[PDB]
């Protein structure tokens, strides 16, 4: 019987047309993204899309193997293999688009890098489907069989390049976030030490304590600036400045408070507002981290309230220092 | 389950499986 024996071949032709459209669709998105109009969906951290990309990417690796294995054999099995791969790349493209958009319109250079990485996969799939067609029901020795295997590696090479780009993107997207977190743990360790019953390394004068307190002023303002700019470089600088400023203020506070010439109520008062200041400040940094994950106007206005809470303790801290003489 | 650190390992080996110039 003349059962249709070019359906596999036919599926390859239809697949090639589909892949052409996806690439054209990714070029369009690169255009929008380059112009800065591919906006973030409020929050929707990159960490979410990363899983969907990776999951779909592993499915695409299986579809690659199925294509290679099924080029020799049934037309129907080849037709099925072609169709499956096109469905997967459609989905992979779409989830990568969402991941790139989740980086936000203020980082357009990285958005385009990400979309191109998946575009490269799309191109490699087109070549792979073309190679299976040329190899459709050919046996091992045939150069088309050689070419099919070679086409499939140039596909998986692209897939791993996509995965490498995703890893590089996410590290850069959180380098400041992860630095600020390191600072909050250091501050907590410092504050646990500050609050511990062990004495400070030495005593000091109100003037040493006072000069550290003023450091809080410059750091709070800086932190507020990083939360408003959301620039990872400002976040890095805030992390470094905040760690030193709070650590220093806690050291001098306890050293000044334990000075023999300080009355027990004034020592008590100084220690209390030292803790208060650090705690208010940790809540400010924690609000900064929330702002970095969903940088809308609402969260940023709330930075004002946190800055006031730190400032309120600073006033107490300065009056406590003066009362040590 | 596998994360990107291990996937990129299995896939670099898979690139060599497919690679028809590479046959030890």
């Amino acid at each position: 019987t003349g059962i249709d024996p070019f359906t596999g071949t036919q599926a390859c032709i239809t697949a090639a047309s589909a892949v052409s459209g996806i690439i054209a669709d990714l070029d369009t998105t690169i255009m929008f993204a380059t112009a800065g109009t591919l906006n973030r969906e409020g929050a929707e951290t990159f960490a979410d899309h990363r899983e969907g990309i990776l999951k779909t990417a592993k499915v695409l690796v299986e579809d690659t193997k199925v294509l290679v294995q099924n080029a020799a054999g049934s037309q129907e099995k080849l037709a099925q293999a072609a169709q499956s791969s096109v469905a997967t790349i459609t989905r992979l493209a779409d989830v990568v688009k969402l991941g790139a958009a989740s980086l936000g319109a203020e980082d357009p250079e990285t958005q385009v890098v990400l979309i191109n990485a998946v575009k490269d996969v799309a191109k490699a799939l087109g070549d792979l489907i073309s190679a299976t067609k040329a190899a459709a029901g050919k046996v091992g020795d045939d150069p088309a069989v050689w070419q099919l295997k070679n086409s499939a590696k140039v596909m998986v090479t692209n897939v791993t390049s996509l995965l490498k780009t995703v890893k590089a993107v996410e590290d850069e997207a959180t380098k400041g976030t992860r630095a600020l977190e390191a600072t909050t743990e250091h501050i907590r360790q410092e504050l646990a030490v500050f609050c511990s019953p062990e004495p400070p390394a030495k005593t000091s004068t109100p003037e040493d304590f006072i000069r550290m307190t003023k450091g809080i002023t410059m750091a709070t303002a800086k932190a507020v600036a990083a939360g408003n700019s959301c620039r990872q470089e400002d976040v890095i600088a805030t992390a470094n400045l905040s760690r030193r400023a709070i650590a220093d203020m806690l050291r001098a506070c306890k050293e000044a408070a334990f000075h023999p010439e300080v009355a027990p109520d004034v020592r008590l008062r100084a220690l209390h507002y030292g803790r208060e200041c650090a705690n208010g400040y940790l809540e400010l940094l924690d609000h900064v981290l929330l702002t970095l994950q969903k940088p809308n106007p609402d969260l940023k206005q709330q930075l004002t309230g946190h800055s006031k809470r730190v400032a309120g303790s600073v006033t107490e801290l300065i009056q406590a220092a003066e009362a040590m003489k | 389950t596998l994360d990107i650190d291990q996937s990129i390992e299995q896939l670099n080996r898979l690139i060599l499986e497919l690679d028809p110039t590479f046959e030890p």
